Order: structure tokens, then C-alpha cells, then sequence
């Protein structure tokens, strides 16, 4: 049943599975397992540690992640247990934002990029543009990869290269043979 | 010009002037009238007809 | 309602008459 | 009957003057002599309440008003009495001694039909349906078809329902077409104007108003200056200013209208600041307009602010397709309003797709968005195409 | 012995009917007394003219009363009749030669999609779907709207609207019956609005003011004017005097995904048309919910496909594009294929006439 002694005892386990699942990138088995509990508003609700990963992917969501990375900070549940998934999960956040500052930012310098994803170093900083294929200019940094190609192997779908002639004329010669 | 009688557009920021046509249109929309008014009527007949 | 748009044009004219 | 329902619509709103309801009790106390107003004199107290509404000392007894004359007493209960014996104990006498005798079709059929009006003057519509309905089998010719239509008529004006009484026009209207002159055939047609406002159908409205005749005058169905103000309203903003210039702005009895009284404020005001592009003067025009025209109108307050927050929409598209851009100190400012108060009104506009424009922060330039060759077959065109093509698929998805 | 034991089902379903709804008999005897009157051998080897004749519509809402407050009551972690069931179940399908199986075999998937969405983890429903799909031309129409709306749910918590968007639109046009037009279509009308919440329209009350009463209508125009002005405080005060509503449709969810979609639709709201937009700006609109989130709060909206633009801190602005282009070449060819696209649906129509 739900009744032992404490009934699930430890919170913080459980919450563990929670906040590692999003450090591969998947939103759709966060909101899955909330709905394995057997009370939402019970245990779920009203305890602040089943209740931390809503609270930091409500944040995710609406998009502030600054708000989300001070809790891996100025709480003191970070020493013991979630010592170990506070900084994976934090390369998964620096990455999904790294996502973001593609498209919304065109132009920016160097000094910048270290406060926004709160980096220690400057060196450091121009490391990670580098396996993100960032170039990197005098006090500024632009990004040329917003266009995008290859994604594993596709063929005269999503917006094609040399077919583009043919199947306009293709989707032409479909339409004839149904009504024959 | 919103009379119909002078075409073109003025430029209140810069104080310019800008060029336009004298037929704002062609004929093609024409068409897609005879179209709403058929789904909007024979539509409505064929339930008349299944029901 | 009409009692926002009519309390803005009202506030408006004292001030404007005055410049 | 209708000249009561006009002053003493003005008991229910009154926001400024007090004398205004005064002034319209001396109309009501005068008819009330005259011709029993008991069922729409009991109304009173049944329309708006927590006003004048609670001043009653037969049914209901508190005493709140501004007005002691819509009370029940003595006098008024002997008079409710003397008007009750003539109109229907001393008519109906003489009339079941003609049914007996066998005086005349249709002058039987027709003394139903004022008999029956009496009925609606007593309160009770319960008879007054019953004589009309076997006055309605004698209806043949137009001869007694307006008498019968016109005490359904009487139905939507005196005890304002827009339900039960066009489903009964209607009916009446389409089992034999003729309508006689124009005029008689504007009872179906001004009330069809009138009716679009209850339900509101916005350009429906001023289809046949703005064609109709600006001298039509109905007495106790309405009054001169009451559909004055119903078309003028209505078919300004209907028809576009192209439209405008060649039949509200110029016209003979428009022109006639508009110099005969001051309370329209419609097709002068609003109209030649409209033709002239003035935004200084245009702006105190909707409040004067909204004020001593839509309130004291009474199909016109129905809408209340959906009047002044349409007209402010359309009125900046007759600015934006004349320039490309604009000045935004100069609407914000020099029109003779704020900057807060213009974001406001634009603030709505802007996400519903209403208008194509560029609202500009920093720079403070207004430009207009202009599709070009694009016109009609841009987003129209693939929404109104698919849109409907979901509605073909509703019936065959499902199959029955 | 097909019509010895057809013969005796008829006198079955007739007792199945006062079992549903009407006389429940006795909360404990009953339950361990219609297993085993079902398990030998009813649905036998299927020979010959074998469906409907089993209970499947009439036990969807018979075992819900049974597991909760009646059996059970919080005593245990599962009814050992319904683990019995869960194994009955999945043993009809396992058999099953998948020949003249069109009703049966998506009924029997509604109970286990069903259990996922009160307690139960819905990621290993994936994996039903892919068996679950079939071309069942045996289905009813009353139960063709049913079939239409656990497959749209699952799609909600798997944040997808885009799949789910073609199975709730035959949803609501089916199901004609009156009990299906006012309980069924009330919660459908529901979920289906719940997918305009995450797409971030949410139009207004035009057809589904008089098609449902006034207790759907209340909890829905107080979310479309929190969503649409981005307003966080009234959104939170409508969760809290509605959560008995949002707590039976297992729409409390809405505090998280919704929440996040008040930022992204007031995006759209307010005007944003002018190119340079000042910090300062961004901070006084939307409340002081935007003056906390302003850099991050646009990053993020650019990337989910809300809008375009671009931010500057050298000088304190941001870059916006409202989208608006002229056809030339690549432009009114994007929707050229689209527009092909819509009308395969429609292709069909050859066959089925």
C-alpha cells in the first residue's frame, strides 16, 4: 500500500532520478514520472524536495535560467547527495543555452558569454566555443553556424538541393494518376 | 490619393516621397469568390441530402 | 470603458492648452 | 406608445443632470391619461432596479426614486379600472351583438384587431394574441394585414422583446407578399435595422436604413428624431468613405436632417472631420456622440463602448493608406491626446490582425504596412481556402 | 457449443447491464464472482460470428468504482482482481491472430492508457501505440470519439499538440448519442482547448459557449486573459479557486506548462514591430514579471519558434522581426508543397466513393 512507517522515507532520492533525467536533454520523461506518484498534491505538492525539479523546470520553461542555476547554489542540499548531479546537470543547462544564443544573439563580446553562462575564466570561456564551432574575433564573437544542413541521411524531403525541379513537376503527375 | 485620384505614399520621418502603381491588382481573387460562396452553399446542401 | 478613454483626453487638454 | 418608452429610458441612466428626469416624467405623466401605459407602467419597476425601481405601493413596498409619479394609488387604480370597461366591457358588447347579426366581414375582423390593441394597453397579452389570431384568418388583402402586423409591431417597441415578435413579422410578411407603398413596407424594414442591434449584425444594420427616407416618422411606433439617429450612426460605420462622399455627406434630405436638429452630431461632426483628415477636433466629437446620443437612444446604449473602440480602429485606416509613414509626437501628441493613451487603444489592435501597421520605439515613426499586389490573395486567400475546407471535412469525416 | 454458450452470455449481458451503474451487488463477492464466469473459455478459439458478445463496452466504467473507496480504499497497493485483469487482458491480445480483430482490440488498450493517466508512468504507453495502431473497421461510432481522445492526451504529456491535433478535431464531430454530447463532448471540448493553451491561441467563446454549460466556460475565460495580457498573478489566483476542477481532469499539470506558455503568448500581445528595443522598455511591459527576465526570457522564446530577433548589450537593445516577407522566389514555394500536402487528405475521397 502507501503506509510502512515514514511511507517513501528519503525525499531526496527520488528527486534524484528527476533531476538527472534532464541532463540528456528529454522533457518528455520529466512530466512522466511526476504522473507515476500516487499523490500529487499530497507528498508531491506540499514537500519542497519532490517539489524542486517542478520548480526548476517551471523556470526551464518560461525561459530565465538565471533564476534556475541559483538553486544548484544557494541551496544546502547541494554538499552531500545532489553534489553529484548539480554540475551535469549544469553542462546540460550551459549547453541548452548555448542553443539559444545562437539565433538571439547575433554579435557578442567575449565578457558577456562569461557572465551569462556563469564561466570562472575567460580562457575557459573561448574553450567551449571551440567545440561549438563559434569564431571568435577581437573583444567579440559571431556566430555563422545559425544555417544548418546534413541531420543524419534525407532524400527529396525538407527542402531538398538538385530534386527541387523535379518534384514540382512530379507532384503534378500524382494527382493525374489517382484519377486514372 | 485617398480619393483615388493621385497614387503614391508620403514619408512623414524623412520627409520623402515613395512610388506606386496605378492598378494595385489583378484578376485572381475573382475566382476564389465563386469558390466561397459554392462551400459555403453546396456544402450545406449535402447534408440536407444525407439527413 | 468609456471612463478610461474620457479621463485621458480630458488630462490631456489641461496640459496641452498650457504648453 | 413609444414616446414613454424614450423619456423614460432616461430614468434608467441618468450620469449628469437630474432634470432630465423630470423633464421626461411630464411626457409620461401626460400619455398616462390618455391611454393606460399599466403593462409598460408596471415594467418600470421590472426593467433596471437599485434607481427608481423599488417605488412601489401595491406589489412590492419600499420607497427609493427620484420620481414618486411611477407609484400605484388610488387614482390610478379607479382610472386603471375606467379604462378597462370602456375599452373592452363597453366595445365587446356592441361587437358580440354584430357577430350575431352578421354586419360585414372584414369590418368584424378589423374591430377584433382594435379591440385587441386594447388588450395590449390593459396589460394582458394573453387576449390580445387571441382576438388577433382569429382576426388573422379573415387577413386576406393588404386591407387587414396591416392592422394585424402592426400589433406585433407594437410587441418589439413597447415591451422592447426582439424575440417572439420578428419570428410573428415575418410569418406575417411572408404568407402574403405585396407590402403596398414603401412606407408601409418599412415596418418589416426598420425593424429589421433595429432588430440587427439587439443581436448585433453591425453592417447588417444600415442595409436598408441608409436607402430608406430620412422624413419617415412612425408616432407611437417612433419618433422623427429617434430613427434619425439610428441611421446616421449605423451607416457611418458601415459604409466606407468611398462610399461616404457620394450618399451620406451628399444627400437632399441628409443635408435636411442634419439642420433640422443638433442631436445627431453624426453625419456632420464625425463625417466632414472624417473627409477633412482633422484628428484635432474629431477626437471631443466621440464623446459628445457617445454622451447625448448612443446613451438616451435606446437600441444605441445596448453597444455602449463597442461604438467609440470600432470607430477609433477604422478611422486610423483612412490615415494609414494615405501615408506610408507617420509621426508619432504627432498622433500622441498634437491630435490631443498622451503617449499612455494611445498605446492603449493600439495596444488591443495590433494581436487581433485588425489593421497592417509599424509602431516605431525609439525612432517614434508610425508606418503602414502595405501588401501591394498582395491584397486580398496574401492571407486571405490560403485561410479562407483551408478554413472552409475544414467545414467540408466535418460532414464526411464522420460520415452521418 | 457456440450457441450453448452464446445462449448463455445473453442471459449474462442482460445481468451486466444492472451490474453497470444501477445494482452493484455486494463491493467484494461481485468482483471475484464475475471473473470467473468470463475466464473459461467465453472468448473460446473464435470460430464463427464471436464479437460484441463479450463484456468490452460494458466494464470501462464498472472496475473505476470497484478500485477506488470500495475494495481498496487506500488498504493495499492494487486490486488483486484488477492484476488479475491486467493479465486477462493482455492475454486476449496475445492470442489475438489479428484477422476480424477491429473493436476488441482497441478497447482492451483504453484500460491501460486509462490506469497510466491517474497512477501510472505514461512513457511505457509509447510502446503501446506502436501495436495499438490499426485500421479498425469495426469500431462504432460512439466509440470512435473515445479512441480519438486517449491518443490526443497522451500526446499533452508528451508535449507534443502537432500529433495530437488531427485525432481531437474527429473527436468532437463524432460520438452523435445525447449521454456522449454532454459529459463525453464537455471533457473533450476541454482537452481539446487544452492543445490551443500549449500552441498559445486560445480563441475566443464563439461555438463553445452554448455547447457546454457554464462550470467549463468560467475556469477557461479566466486562462484566456491571463495567458493573453501575461499576467502571472491572476493566472495563479484562477489555479487555486478552480483546482477542485483542474484536480478531476488531470489538469493541475497546467501550472507549469501553461505558466511558461503567459510569457510566450504575451510575446505575440504586445508590439515588439519596431527594431531596437530598449531595456528599460521590456522591464515596464508585462507587468514587473519582465523587468527579472529580459535577456534569458527572449533567448529561449526565439529558439521554440514564437518569434525572431536579436539581442545587442553593447548599447542595451534587442533586434525583433515580426515575420513579414514578399513572395519572390523561395518564399510562396514553402507553402506550394504544403498546400499539395492538405489536399492528400482529401485524395482519399476516390476510394471511399
Amino acid at each position: 500500500n502507501h503506509k510502512l512507517s515514514e511511507s517513501d522515507k528519503k525525499s531526496k532520492l527520488i528527486s534524484l532520478y528527476l533531476l538527472n533525467l534532464l541532463s540528456q536533454n528529454n522533457t518528455t520523461k520529466f512530466h512522466s514520472e511526476l504522473q507515476y506518484l500516487d499523490k500529487h498534491i499530497k507528498n508531491l505538492e506540499d514537500d519542497s524536495l519532490l517539489s524542486y525539479p517542478i520548480k526548476l523546470d517551471r523556470w526551464l520553461m518560461e525561459g530565465s535560467y538565471q533564476k534556475a542555476w541559483d538553486l544548484l547554489q544557494s541551496g544546502s542540499q547541494n554538499i552531500s547527495e545532489f553534489d553529484s548531479f548539480t554540475d551535469i546537470l549544469k553542462s546540460a543547462i550551459r549547453d541548452e543555452i548555448a542553443k539559444n544564443t545562437e539565433l538571439s544573439y547575433d554579435f557578442l563580446p567575449l565578457s558577456n558569454i562569461k557572465a551569462l553562462l556563469f564561466f570562472n575564466n575567460e580562457k575557459e570561456t573561448e574553450k567551449f566555443a571551440l567545440e561549438r564551432n563559434w569564431p571568435i574575433v577581437n573583444s567579440k564573437v559571431y556566430f555563422n553556424n545559425q544555417s544548418k544542413e546534413k541531420a543524419d541521411y534525407e532524400d527529396e524531403m525538407m527542402h531538398e538541393e538538385d530534386q527541387k525541379t523535379n518534384i514540382i513537376e512530379k507532384a503534378m503527375d500524382y494527382a493525374i494518376s489517382i484519377e486514372n | 490619393i485617398l480619393d483615388k485620384i493621385f497614387y503614391g505614399v508620403l514619408d512623414q520621418g524623412n520627409g520623402w516621397l515613395y512610388v506606386y502603381e496605378t492598378p494595385n491588382q489583378d484578376a485572381t481573387y475573382d475566382s476564389a469568390l465563386e469558390l466561397v460562396g459554392q462551400l459555403n452553399k453546396v456544402v450545406d446542401q449535402l447534408f440536407e441530402k444525407a439527413s | 470603458d468609456d471612463f478610461t478613454n474620457e479621463l485621458k483626453a480630458e488630462l490631456d487638454r489641461y496640459k496641452r492648452e498650457n504648453q | 406608445n413609444y414616446e414613454v418608452s424614450e423619456k423614460a429610458f432616461l430614468l434608467t441612466q441618468s450620469k449628469v443632470s437630474i432634470e432630465q428626469r423630470k423633464e421626461a416624467a411630464e411626457f409620461v405623466l401626460a400619455k398616462i391619461k390618455e391611454e393606460e401605459m399599466a403593462p409598460y407602467y408596471k415594467y418600470l419597476c421590472e426593467e433596471y432596479l437599485v434607481n427608481n425601481g423599488q417605488s412601489d405601493l401595491e406589489h412590492d413596498e419600499k420607497s427609493d426614486s427620484l420620481n414618486e409619479w411611477i407609484k400605484f394609488d388610488q387614482e390610478l387604480y379607479n382610472e386603471l379600472c375606467k379604462k378597462n370597461e370602456s375599452k373592452i366591457k363597453e366595445l365587446n358588447e356592441k361587437i358580440q351583438k354584430l357577430e350575431e347579426d352578421d354586419e360585414g366581414e372584414l369590418e368584424q375582423a378589423q374591430a377584433w384587431i382594435n379591440l385587441g390593441e386594447y388588450y395590449a394597453q390593459i396589460g394582458d397579452k394573453d387576449n390580445a394574441e387571441k382576438t388577433l389570431g382569429k382576426s388573422l384568418s379573415k387577413a386576406i388583402s393588404t386591407g387587414a394585414k396591416i392592422d394585424v402586423m402592426l400589433t406585433i409591431a407594437r410587441l418589439g417597441f413597447f415591451y422592447n422583446d426582439q424575440l417572439y415578435v420578428k419570428e410573428k413579422l415575418e410569418a406575417v410578411n411572408s404568407m402574403i407578399e405585396k407590402g403596398g407603398d414603401w412606407e408601409r413596407r418599412n415596418r418589416y424594414k426598420t425593424y429589421y435595422g433595429i432588430h440587427c442591434l439587439a443581436v448585433r449584425n453591425f453592417k447588417e444594420a444600415a442595409k436598408l436604413l441608409v436607402d430608406s427616407l430620412a422624413t419617415f416618422t412612425s408616432i407611437e411606433l417612433t419618433s422623427y428624431e429617434s430613427i434619425a439617429t439610428y441611421a446616421s450612426v449605423t451607416g457611418l460605420f458601415t459604409l466606407e468613405r468611398t462610399d461616404l462622399k457620394s450618399k451620406v455627406i451628399d444627400s437632399p434630405e441628409l443635408l435636411s436632417l442634419i439642420s433640422t436638429t443638433a442631436a445627431l452630431q453624426s453625419i456632420s461632426s464625425l463625417t466632414i472631420s472624417l473627409y477633412a483628415s482633422d484628428y484635432a477636433s474629431y477626437f471631443p466629437y466621440l464623446l459628445e456622440t457617445y454622451a447625448n446620443v448612443l446613451i438616451p437612444c435606446k437600441y444605441l446604449n445596448r453597444h455602449a463602448d463597442f461604438f467609440v473602440r470600432e470607430m477609433r480602429r477604422k478611422v486610423y485606416a483612412q490615415l494609414l493608406e494615405s501615408y506610408k509613414t507617420l509621426s508619432l509626437k504627432s498622433m500622441a501628441s498634437a491630435f490631443g491626446v498622451s503617449v499612455a493613451f494611445l498605446d492603449n487603444d493600439l495596444g488591443k489592435f495590433i494581436p487581433n490582425k485588425q489593421l497592417n501597421c509599424v509602431i516605431d520605439r525609439v525612432n517614434g515613426i508610425v508606418e503602414t504596412n502595405r501588401p501591394d499586389n498582395k491584397n486580398a490573395q496574401y492571407h486571405l486567400l490560403v485561410k479562407q481556402g483551408d478554413g472552409l475546407l475544414t467545414k467540408l471535412q466535418k460532414y464526411g469525416a464522420a460520415v452521418r | 457449443k457456440t450457441i450453448e454458450v452464446t445462449a448463455e452470455i445473453n442471459c449474462f449481458m442482460h445481468l451486466l447491464v444492472q451490474l453497470f451503474l444501477w445494482d452493484s451487488k455486494e463491493l467484494e463477492q461481485l468482483v471475484e464472482f464475475n471473473r470467473k464466469v468470463v475466464i473459461p473459455n467465453l472468448l473460446c478459439y473464435y470460430n464463427l460470428r464471436s464479437l460484441n458478445l463479450i463484456n468490452a463496452k460494458l466494464w470501462f466504467y464498472i472496475y473505476l468504482s470497484h478500485e477506488t473507496l470500495a475494495r481498496s480504499s487506500e488498504e493495499i497497493n492494487s486490486d488483486n482482481q484488477n492484476i488479475i485483469l491486467r493479465s486477462t487482458m493482455m492475454k486476449f491480445l496475445k492470442i489475438a491472430s489479428l484477422k476480424h480483430d477491429n473493436e476488441t482490440k482497441a478497447m482492451l488498450i483504453n484500460l491501460i492508457l486509462r490506469d497510466f493517466l491517474n497512477n501510472g508512468e505514461v512513457d511505457s504507453a509509447s510502446d503501446f501505440i506502436s501495436k495499438l495502431e490499426y485500421p479498425h473497421t469495426d469500431v462504432s461510432s460512439s466509440l470512435e470519439a473515445r479512441y480519438f481522445f486517449y491518443l490526443s492526451k497522451i500526446n499533452a504529456i508528451q508535449l507534443d499538440y502537432s500529433t495530437a491535433n488531427e485525432y481531437i478535431i474527429a473527436a468532437i464531430r463524432k460520438a452523435p448519442h445525447n449521454s456522449k454530447s454532454l459529459g463525453f463532448l464537455q471533457q473533450s471540448n476541454k482537452l481539446h482547448c487544452c492543445i490551443q493553451l500549449l500552441m498559445g491561441d486560445i480563441p475566443e467563446l464563439s461555438f463553445f459557449h452554448q455547447s457546454n454549460m457554464q462550470k467549463s466556460l468560467l475556469p477557461y475565460y479566466h486562462l484566456t486573459k491571463a495567458v493573453k495580457l501575461g499576467d502571472l498573478k491572476k493566472f495563479t489566483s484562477t489555479i487555486t479557486k478552480y483546482k477542485q476542477l483542474l484536480l478531476k481532469d488531470d489538469t493541475y499539470q497546467l501550472c507549469v506548462r501553461l505558466r511558461s506558455n503567459v510569457i510566450k503568448t504575451g510575446i505575440r500581445i504586445i508590439s515588439l514591430t519596431y527594431k531596437k528595443i530598449s531595456l528599460r522598455d521590456i522591464c515596464l511591459k508585462l507587468n514587473l514579471d519582465s523587468e527579472q527576465t529580459v535577456e534569458y526570457m527572449v533567448s529561449r522564446a526565439i529558439r521554440d519558434g514564437v518569434i525572431e530577433a536579436k539581442i545587442n548589450h553593447e548599447d542595451g537593445f534587442i533586434e525583433t522581426t515580426e515575420l513579414l516577407n514578399i513572395y519572390d522566389s523561395e518564399d510562396p514555394q514553402q507553402v506550394f508543397d504544403e498546400r499539395i500536402k492538405f489536399a492528400n487528405q482529401l485524395h482519399d475521397e476516390y476510394l471511399v466513393s
